[PDB]
């Protein structure tokens, strides 16, 4: 991110906090009170359901 | 182009309506040939240039 | 081109997320968006442009 | 399908109206439906994955 003047450098690990997260945190879905993730399927117009 | 022919530069909000801004010179300054020598175009010295 | 970048720069719209957005803090009780919409409407304001 | 196409065209006759950041972005014209036909719920029963 930066070079100081004395020569040391500063990089994202002392700015910040990398981690692997989701996208959004807005949706959280459980399954019977357990932690779950699920497809919302939507049949196409004019489709036979089964 | 901006002051003979004129520039979109972006939009505004006029009553909750989105408009075009344009900008132009004023009509006496674009008229006749004559006109040119009325622009003046900055240099990296920083004098205007006729 | 001056007029043009200071035009440009003037009316823009900002994603300011919200309070409280997720992942929130543990014991968070309030969310609301974050507007701050610095936008110029009438001619007086596009006059008042440094 | 005709539908479809017909409202594509009247979209793209009013899109130049609209601002430049929601062009950007891309309008999407899809036959829509209202209600889910199935949901499709994925757990780890070893507790693991959150």
């Amino acid at each position: 991110l930066k070079v100081n003047q004395d020569g040391s450098q500063v990089r994202l690990r002392d700015v910040a906090k990398i981690e692997l997260g989701g996208e959004s945190y807005d949706v959280v879905a459980k399954f019977n009170g357990q932690p779950a993730s699920g497809l919302g399927i939507k049949l196409a117009t004019g489709a036979n359901a089964l | 182009g901006a002051a003979w022919g004129g520039s979109y530069v972006n939009d505004f909000i006029d009553r909750g309506r989105v408009k075009k801004v344009y900008i132009m010179s004023e009509a006496k300054y674009r008229m006749l040939p004559e006109d040119i020598g009325k622009w003046y175009v900055r240099g990296s010295d920083g004098q205007m240039v006729p | 081109v001056d007029v043009i970048s200071a035009l440009k720069a003037q009316n823009a719209q900002v994603a300011a997320g919200q309070l409280g957005g997720t992942p929130p803090v543990k014991g968070q009780q309030l969310n609301a968006s974050i507007i701050a919409q610095t936008r110029l409407t009438n001619t007086e304001e596009f006059g008042n442009i440094l | 399908d005709i539908a479809q196409v017909q409202v594509q065209n009247k979209l793209a006759l009013a899109t130049p109206l609209l601002p430049q950041e929601v062009q950007q972005q891309g309008i999407s014209v899809e036959k829509a439906s209202s209600s889910f036909l199935m949901v499709v719920g994925v757990i780890n029963t070893n507790g693991t994955m959150n």
